Parts: C-alpha cells; structure tokens; sequence
RNA sequence: GGGCGGCAUAUCUGUUACACGACAACGCAGGUGUCCUAAGGCGAGCUCAGUGGGAACAGAUCUCACGUAGAACACAAGCGUAAAAGCUUGCUUGAUUAACGAUUUCCAGUACGAAUCGAGACUGCGAAAGCAAGGCCAGCGAUCCUUUGCGAAGAAUAGGAAAUAUGAACAAAUCAUACCAGAGGUGUCAGAAUAAUUACCACAGGGAUAACUGGCUUGUGGCGGCCAAGCGUUCAUAGCGACGUCGCUUUUUGAUCCUUCGAUGUCGGCUCUUCCUAACCUAGCGCCGCAGAAGACGCUAAGGGUUGGAUUGUUCACC
RNA sequence: GCGCGGGAGUCCGCGCACCA
RNA sequence: CCACCGGCCCCGAAAAUGGAUGACGCU
RNA sequence: UCGAACCACCUAGUAGCUGGUUCACAUCGAAGUUUCCCUCAGGAUAGCUGGUGCUAGUAGAAGUAUUGUGCGGUAAAGCAAAUGAUUAGAGGCGACCUAUUCUCAAACUUUAAAUGUGCAAACAAACCGGCCUUAGCCAACUGCAAGGCCGGAAAGAAAAGAAUUAGAGGCACCAAGUGGGCCUUCUUCGGUAAGCGGAGCAGGCGAUGCGGAAUGAACCGC
RNA sequence: GUACUUCUCUCGUACUGAAAGGGAGAUGCAAAAUGCAUCUGUGGUGUGCACACGUCAAAUCCGUUUGAUUUGCCCAACACC
C-alpha cells in the first residue's frame, strides 16, 4: 500500500465532449479541434474550449458594448492598420439604446435578424466561423469578447437573505408577503445591511 | 428608590434648544376603551356557542415592572419619556436627605 | 454552569509580583498608525476597553485610529475557515510588535552593500562553516570512567 | 435513558479533511466603513479630486498619440 | 428503571481543566429575579486595619511615632486600586439626546441579554490638560393585541430645500386606522391557555429500561494467615489473643444494566441421582495445662453414613 | 381593573370582571 | 566462623460433570 | 359478541412506532458532533460526502522544520518567603516575643519546565528621491497624516548546518446519509470495586478482509 | 390529427414609499432652490483571456517551436470608491 490520502480532492471536473444534439456544432467542434491541435495559436484553443462548453456559460453580448469595446482599442491604434474583427463564441443581440456605430465585422455563431440588420446597414459583415477559419486560420489581429453573466436572476437569488450582509432575493411568488418581523426594526429586529469580512 | 420632582436636562425644541426644568409624573396606562380595531374583532370572535377561543395567561413569574416617567416642559407644551429600571417600591421626594 | 465574560481569568489578568502599577509615560507618548503590527496585551490595571480573553497575546494588524482607541484585526480559526476579527481596545492594552525586525535588518544590510559595490569599497570577509575537519591539539588529557566513589555518594541517608 | 452528554472526539479530523483555510490577503475587501469619520471625509475630498485628473490624463494621451 | 426527592430547566465567580482557546457528571464550595437622587458625575483635601509610648473621672475621647494595605469599594467570588478606584467635603443631573456608524461575548458567525471604539446636540465639574452619555465585569423577554409620546402656532399662488398620510364619486367636523420610539409577559425564561383514578382495563412498541436465572465486582456476609501487648497461679504462643496488617470464597445482601419483553413457567415441600470439603460419626496418626475415665487442638483421608415428631406455607427457628 | 363601606394617599374587608 | 541480600526452586495456596503450557510429551 | 351489541357507510381514518421493498458492472465514499425546538425512539441548522462547474495552470499553499519576536502558571519546587494548616526543643522572659525545627495544600504561592500557541521571513508588497491635491494635525511649514503621479534600485534574496514538498491557488450552485456509538494509548473526575458512570489528545472497530498470538470486533504485522 | 388567424391576456424591458406620491446617461464650462453646451460612447482605480509591438532564454530537421517577460487596449470576473 501506499499512503495517498485524499488523492481523490486534487481532481478536476472538466466537460471533454459537448452535451449538444446540434450537427452543425458537431462540424465546427471538428474543426476547431483539428486547428486546435495542429496549430501553436492560444486563440483556436480558446474557441475550442468555448464550443465545448454548454448553453448556460456562452451568455450573449450586445451590439453596443461591442461598439464601446472596439472604439476604446481603435483610439490608441495607428491610422495605417486595419481594425479587428470581433468574435463572440455566443450570440449577437441588437440594442435600441444606441442608434449610430460605425463599421464592423464580426463572426458569432448566430445573430438575430435585427442586430444583422443593423450590422449591414451601418456597413459591416456578418461572418460565420468557417469563414473566419479561412479569414485568419491563427486568429491574427482579433478581438475576441465574452457576454454578461451577472445580472441573471438567479445570480440574484443565489444565497440566504436572511444573515447580515446579504443583500440575495427571496423566493417567493407574493412580493408584499415577506416584510415585517426581521426586516424592520420596529418588528423584533432588522437583518444588518452591512458586515465586514 | 426616590426621585427629585423636578429635572434639569436638554429640552430639543427647535425654539429652545437648551437645557430646561421640567416636572416629572409617572406614566400610567390609559384605560382599554371599546371600538379598538382589535376590540371589535375579539367581540365578534367571542359571540355564539365555541366558548372561549384565545388563551388567558395563567402563570404569572415577575414581581416588579419597569418604571416610566412622563417630563413636561412648561416653555413648551411638550412630553418626554423615560425609563428607569425595575424596583418594587417608587417615590418622589425633594426632600434630599 | 457559568459562561461570563471573564471567566476563568483569574492568573491571566493579574499582575507579576511586585510590578504592580498604571501604565507610564512611555506608554502614553507612543504613535499608532494605520497599518503597524501590535502585539495585544490586556493591562489588568486599567479595566476599560479591555479586549476579551481569547486576544490575550495575539498580534495583528491596526486599521482605524480613533483619539483613545485602537482598531486590530486579528486572525481566529473556526471550524474549517479561518476568519478576520476587528476588535476595538484602548491604546493602552497594545504595543508596537518586534516581529519584522529581524526582516528589516536584512534589507538594510543588503542595501549597505549594495552601495559599497558601486562605490568600489572593501567587502567585509565571508564567515566560514565550523563544520569542517582540521587538525586538533589536546592541551588537557583526562580519563573517562565510572569510579567506586560515584556509587557511595548515591545513597543519601 | 440515559445517553452520551458531549465529545469532541472526531471533530479535529473532520475540519482537516479540506483543511483549514487561510485568511483573506490584506488588500482585498479593506472597506474603510465604520473608521474615524473626519478622517474618512478629508480622504473622499482626495479621492474626487484624483478622479478628474486620471480622465484629464487620458484626454492628453489620445491627442498626443494623434499628432503622432 | 419509574415514582418520591431535587433543579444540574435562563444565568454569575473559584475549582474539576491536562501553563493559547475549547472541554462532562443528580461532580465540589458558593451566588442571581434585587438595591441606590446617591451608593451616579466631577474638583479639592486627607490615609486606612492594627501596634507602641503618654493624658482626672475613665478600668468612651486627646497627642506622638510606626504602619506595602494585613482595611474599604451594596451583595457571592476572583482581579484591581495609596498625594486613589478608599474617607470627608463643595457644586451638580452624562442615569438626557445621540442622523438605522462599526465591533466583542453566545454563535449557525441568527436573535436576545451584557459590553467595547466612535461622530453630532445641549450640559456638569475643573485655573487647565481633561473626565462623564450610570453604579466595569450576574440582576432579564419575540409575533398578535392593548396602551402612551412627537408630526407647536406662523407663513408658500403653490406641494417645491421647507406644510404627516388614508377611509378609493366629492367636501367639512367627529371617529377609526397607518408610519417612528417606549410600557403591560411569557421563570418550561427562542415565549401552548390545563386536575385525579383504574386490581374492570386497551393499542403501538422497547431487552434504548425495572422485577426472576446467568456474567463482572466483593463494600457487606462467610472463612483464613503474619507480628506479639496481655489472659492463662509461674509461663506470649497447651488453649486464646487486643492494637495493626495481608489474603481467599461466591452457599448473604448490596452495586451495575451485557443477554432475554412476536414470553427461558416463579416460593416451599415430596421423589431421585451426582459432585465438593472449610471432617459431625466411622479408619489411622501427633500433641496437651493428656494419672485413669471423659475431652481440647492438629495432619492424611469425601470409601461409607448423617434419623422419628408437636407449632408454622415456610427457608430459617425452637422444643 | 369596578363599586361600596371602615391634599390625599395607605391599609382592611365585602360583592363583581378577566384575549398580551 | 558470624550477620546482611540477590537468582532458580519449595511452603504459605480450600469447591462443586471428567480435562487441559492447544494435545502428546519434554529433564 | 358487553367497563357500551350487531350490520353498512365516513374509511385505503392517523401512526415521530414494528415488518417488507425485485438486474449487473464502474468512479467516489461518511456520521453518531454544534445550536434551537413541550425537545430526549423525532426534526430544522452547521460539519463530514457526491454531482455540476467557473476562473489567467504553479497564483492568496502547508495538521512539518529553522531563525527572529510575543503569550502562559500545569509537572516539578517552597514553607528557613505572603495566605491557610502543623510537631518539638532553645534564648530573652507562666504568658508572650526572637531566631530555629518535623510535615503539607483541587478551590496557596516568590521561581518555573517538557509538549504548546500568535506573528514575520521581497513580485497588487517593501526600499530610496521630484511633483499634484486635501474643507486633516501643528503658532507656522514644505514638518507630520492621507490618496495619487514621475524616477531609481532590486545577492528576486549572499555567507554563517541557513528548509522541504507524489507543492496548480481562488470562487460558486444543487443535493444525500448521519445526528443511539464502542475500544485502546497517555492525562484524568465519582466510586471499595466493576466487562461501572463521566471527560481531554490521538489511533482504531463500526464500514475489513489477509498473515500471526490454539480459540476472541478492538492486540501484533500488514 | 395536421395546416391558418386577429385583437387581447400574461411574464419581462424600473424601482421605491405605510400612504398621498415620485421616478435613475456621459463629458466640459461652471456653481443657477428644474444652470448652460455637445452626443462615435467603457464614471474612476487595482488585479485580470486573446490580440498587437518589442526583448530574453532553451530546443531546432534552421523552416520554426516551447516558455517567460515590457508596453497598449483590456473581454468575462473580483475588490475599493
Ligand atoms: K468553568
Ligand atoms: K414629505
Ligand atoms: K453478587
Ligand atoms: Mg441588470
Ligand atoms: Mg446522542
Ligand atoms: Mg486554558
Ligand atoms: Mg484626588
Ligand atoms: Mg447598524
Ligand atoms: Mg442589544
Ligand atoms: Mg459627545
Ligand atoms: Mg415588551
Ligand atoms: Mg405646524
Ligand atoms: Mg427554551
Ligand atoms: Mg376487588
Ligand atoms: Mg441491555
Ligand atoms: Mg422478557
Ligand atoms: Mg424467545
Ligand atoms: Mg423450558
Ligand atoms: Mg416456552
Ligand atoms: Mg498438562
Ligand atoms: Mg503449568
Ligand atoms: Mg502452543
Ligand atoms: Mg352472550
Ligand atoms: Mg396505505
Ligand atoms: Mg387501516
Ligand atoms: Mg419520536
Ligand atoms: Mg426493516
Ligand atoms: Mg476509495
Ligand atoms: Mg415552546
Ligand atoms: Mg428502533
Ligand atoms: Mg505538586
Ligand atoms: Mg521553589
Ligand atoms: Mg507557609
Ligand atoms: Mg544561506
Ligand atoms: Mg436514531
Ligand atoms: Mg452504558
Ligand atoms: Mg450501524
Ligand atoms: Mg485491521
Ligand atoms: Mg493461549
Ligand atoms: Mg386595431
Ligand atoms: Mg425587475
Ligand atoms: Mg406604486
Ligand atoms: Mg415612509
Ligand atoms: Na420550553
Ligand atoms: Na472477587
Ligand atoms: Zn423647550
């Protein structure tokens, strides 16, 4: 025998193949893991390793912050290069908030129609990643982007709401039931707002 | 426990802001008077052939109460509380000695 | 039976025999800062902000300062976790904690010849292992060995 | 009957099974809530004014990188 | 075991507790539901318990010297304190209010109780630096319901920086309600509104738990040994043996709760067999304080024997 | 808490009444 | 030749169905 | 059929209690402890465990040393040192004082270990000279305090016994079983004692065979 | 069963107060009890994939690889304002 207690802690859980029923992500997963493996570029691992990941951790991004992102690199960029496509291993949604962006191209692996819409007529492309495979099969002059994850409900109702500090929704389907006893001072105490850790 | 019949101590009104006398009573609870909300309801909750339909407190443990003190400031018509702590016989003397 | 405050603090708030006393002027002209390392020790003379019992002999770090008190964090395990407490105790149950001068020493050495380098100085000699062989030349010899006597003198009666 | 009152035979064994975590480092959640007030506010006097000149920087950098 | 008793049911000090912290018992020795307008706050001036030498009544008061606390701080205990935290005295009400600031103790890092460091108002004492928002550390209480205090008068051509709100078709005056801070109490003290009996008894379960056999133990009971102060007229030991001290047994009662509660038939007697020896008789020996007779104290030895009746359910007991 | 008696209170009797 | 104190052995050392250094045996 | 008849229905009444609960391999793998509860044959709550992951893969690491710097009142010791017990003689002078003398304390101590316990040991840090701001301190400031900007240096931590690692750090979400324990080594409290009751540190059985002690849950080896 | 359909209804894009009620951009100039002006834009700081610009090591079949690091912008995310 030999003394390897708690060896079994130092394991990882990693997803190894996707979950997805979807043929055409079967088809770009083989892809982006022959390039991944043929190739000395960190970008392609990175999109290999996004493709495999599931639904709820490929949140989607939004034209506007793509705007905002793509303006603060151009800014501090030489007049005398191109600007970069943006990559978004998710989807691309439209905003109303924000009317005039310039041009842009972006790969993503689906957009709605009114962010292509958009997208064409302030003058830019819609690409697709086996397109952009053949674009710039290492990744060269890139921005690849990721979509908002906190803000989700359920990040908000993660946690105890009632312990000092803790600022987590309840669950629960009436909103004037849970007051009083334990959130005013006047009903017996009020859960702290603040607690230093 | 005796108590001074008059008290020096900050008054608060936005007129006087500063320290005034004031004359000391002791707090006494007013009388439970019918067509209280909680009243009415207990009335209607009593009526008919249940018999009695909400409990009576029996075993009684504490032989003193917390005392409170009423404060009345004569420049302004205004009242104070104050509480004190518990003792089983209250008094007010000037009488200092 | 009983779980107070103070319990069971009978030898650990007292004072050393004749030591006794309030605390001195030394005390009361020393500078606390945000970010210095003190040493919390409870002066059973002075009765108030007394931190509790566990802090008694624990070190940590100031972060608040007020006109007569001091603001300390200092680390307490509980269970799996370890957590980081602020307490809040007069100045005069702290003092400023030695435990970096040994560290503080060594950075200024290093410093010292570092500038001795540039200037073209002479380097102090290197000290040598005394773990090593050489010769060695007896000036006393003695025998070692158990005597009749060592035995006689055992027997205390 | 009568049943065991209090142990803490096996406790020392399980809080070390995933160990005993460490302490936070020292600057990270260093909220100064709570602190001696007049100090806290003479510091967000300090702080607002830095803030105009940190975007006052960027501005000069963008033109200057322009005229290239 | 349960019952009776008692609170180890909320809580404080010393010890158990093993020199960080934590740590149980129907463990040990003790406390708490109060008390205080001063016994709270501050300034000043003094030095306590006791001892020694002296002064009419006087074998109470006055004076000098010594006096590291041997006194005192409401109460239990620990700690702390000498131009004080003790005693006397003078003036006072910081035991008020305190924008939902932060933290410690219990701890789930929840609440309650208690406590610590702060910011603002108005003050108290002090020449001043300063000290003080009770008496350091135990002395206390959720939802609902009841009940009290603040939304003073004046001003806005408008609801604003500055006028408490509602009773839903509208308006006035009563009435009711609402928002903030307290008070009336839950001692089973994180908080139901509660008297007996069952031998006429019932159900679900428990060997988590008693009554009977077994098992550990041997205080108690029963048997011995060692030393030798004395008894024995003399003489410690023929026969005994105090004060002490060491062991054995499980034929007595206690102590415990390991097995059995979908059941191990429970006192005594009658009948019948077998085993043990710490030996009453029967076989041999030794020794006495053994003249004989009758006996006492030992050793080998369990092969063979050990009764009939009155009273009592008896075992035991007595004749 | 309510009625009676023996500046107010305090005490004693009776007969009534009980949602923290 | 006397006191003292060690090793191994012996006495002190009495029970209930026939029996247990595991059995035979071993000097 | 009677300390409340019989028949049908409400009724498949409720049960924190007793009994049962149907295929195979594979990867992992416990607890009988904390707090609250009319709570003690039951729950909720934290801990132990599984699954799912997120994040820049050596990161903010350690049931272990060394060096430096703090904390302590058990073991031992003492009564010729304070508190509390306690035997005898001597000197001054029956009593008292004065030095001694014999024996001691879980709720006594001047002194004081071994095993412990907190902090530190250069990469969001620390060190050395410009400048900006503050309604912070001080009689003032170019003094102290605080937040920043610019520049330099950096055995990346020498030598003296001068660490080591089968040494990737951090952060979440969902949920099970368990909440009767028992034994041993050292330290112990009650009891004459117990295969008795109650605790501290660690290792085990429970959940585990295999090889040994003839036989044995816990002993020896593994 | 399949194919088709309008208004509407419902969850959400905005919350807060007991209620009468009210209701969230950035920068610059400035300091007005509803200030003024522009609209290609992360409110700031620290730590932070990929990409771009350099540099240094080791290996090399001499084509390039594997690691570090400087600077710029920093996506997701965390902490302090
Ligand atoms: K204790
Ligand atoms: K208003
Ligand atoms: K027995
Ligand atoms: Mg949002
Ligand atoms: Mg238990
Ligand atoms: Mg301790
Ligand atoms: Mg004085
Ligand atoms: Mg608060
Ligand atoms: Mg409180
Ligand atoms: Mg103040
Ligand atoms: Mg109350
Ligand atoms: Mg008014
Ligand atoms: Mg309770
Ligand atoms: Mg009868
Ligand atoms: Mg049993
Ligand atoms: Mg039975
Ligand atoms: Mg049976
Ligand atoms: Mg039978
Ligand atoms: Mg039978
Ligand atoms: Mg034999
Ligand atoms: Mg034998
Ligand atoms: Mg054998
Ligand atoms: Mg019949
Ligand atoms: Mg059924
Ligand atoms: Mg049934
Ligand atoms: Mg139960
Ligand atoms: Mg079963
Ligand atoms: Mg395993
Ligand atoms: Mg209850
Ligand atoms: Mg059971
Ligand atoms: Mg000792
Ligand atoms: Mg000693
Ligand atoms: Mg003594
Ligand atoms: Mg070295
Ligand atoms: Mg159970
Ligand atoms: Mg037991
Ligand atoms: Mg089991
Ligand atoms: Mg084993
Ligand atoms: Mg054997
Ligand atoms: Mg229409
Ligand atoms: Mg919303
Ligand atoms: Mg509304
Ligand atoms: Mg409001
Ligand atoms: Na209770
Ligand atoms: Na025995
Ligand atoms: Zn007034």
């Amino acid at each position: 025998g030999v003394d390897l207690t708690g060896i079994s802690k130092k394991s990882r859980v990693i997803r190894h193949h996707t979950y997805s029923t979807n043929p055409y992500i079967k088809l770009l997963i083989k892809l982006y893991k022959f390039l991944a493996k043929r190739t000395s570029s960190g970008f392609n691992k990175v999109v290999y390793q996004r493709l495999i990941k599931s639904r709820s951790n490929r949140a989607p991004i939004s034209l506007s912050r793509i705007a905002v992102v793509m303006k603060r690199k151009a800014v501090f960029t030489a007049k005398s290069k191109a600007a970069p496509i943006a990559v978004v291993v998710g989807d691309v949604l439209d905003d109303v908030r924000m009317a005039r962006i310039p041009a842009m191209r972006v790969c993503a692996l689906r957009f709605s129609k009114s962010a292509r819409q958009s997208i064409v007529a302030a003058g830019g492309e819609c690409l697709t990643f086996d397109q952009l495979a053949m674009i710039a099969p290492t990744g060269k002059n890139t921005y690849l982007l990721r979509g908002r994850k906190s803000g989700r409900e359920s990040v908000r109702h993660f946690g105890a709401s009632g312990v000092p500090g803790s600022h987590s929704k309840p669950y629960a389907t009436n909103r004037g039931k849970e007051t009083k006893r334990g959130r005013r001072t006047g009903r017996s105490y009020k859960r702290k707002a603040f607690r230093h850790v | 426990v005796n108590y001074p019949k008059k008290k020096v101590m900050h008054c608060g009104d936005a007129r006087c802001n500063a320290h005034k006398s004031f004359k000391v009573v002791q707090y006494k609870a007013g009388k439970a008077r019918l067509f209280a909300r909680g009243k009415r309801r207990y009335d209607r909750k009593q009526s008919g052939y249940g018999g009695q339909t909400k409990p009576v407190f029996h075993k009684k443990a504490k032989t003193t109460k917390k005392i409170v003190l009423k404060l009345q400031c004569s420049g302004c018509k205004s009242i104070r509380q104050v509480v004190l702590k518990r003792t089983k016989h209250f008094e007010l003397n000037d009488k200092k000695k | 039976h009983s779980y107070g405050y103070k319990s069971g603090t009978r030898h650990l708030f007292a004072k050393k025999f004749r030591k006794h006393g309030v605390p001195s002027v030394s005390t009361i002209l020393t500078n606390i800062k945000v970010g210095d390392y003190v040493d919390v020790v409870a002066d059973s003379a002075v009765r108030e902000g007394m931190p509790h019992k566990y802090y008694h002999g624990r070190t940590g770090i100031v972060w608040n300062v007020t006109p007569r008190g001091v603001g300390v964090i200092i680390n307490k395990p509980v269970r799996t976790r370890t957590l980081r407490k602020r307490i809040c105790v007069r100045f005069e149950h702290v003092r400023k904690s030695r435990c970096q001068e040994a560290f503080k020493a060594k950075e200024h050495q290093f410093q010292a010849y570092l500038a001795a380098k540039k200037a073209g100085k002479a380097l102090p000699p290197l000290q040598k292992s005394s773990r090593l062989g050489g010769i060695v030349r007896p000036k006393n010899v003695e025998v070692l060995a158990r005597r009749v006597a060592d035995y006689e003198a055992m027997v205390p009666y | 009957a009568k049943s065991k009152n209090h142990t803490n035979h096996n406790q020392s064994s399980k809080n070390h099974r995933n160990g005993i975590k460490g302490p936070v480092p020292l600057h990270l959640h260093n909220s100064k809530r709570g602190s001696w007030l007049p100090a806290l506010v003479n510091a967000r006097r300090v702080r607002k004014h830095n803030q105009k000149a940190a975007l006052k920087k960027r501005r000069e950098r963008i033109a200057a990188f322009a005229a290239k």
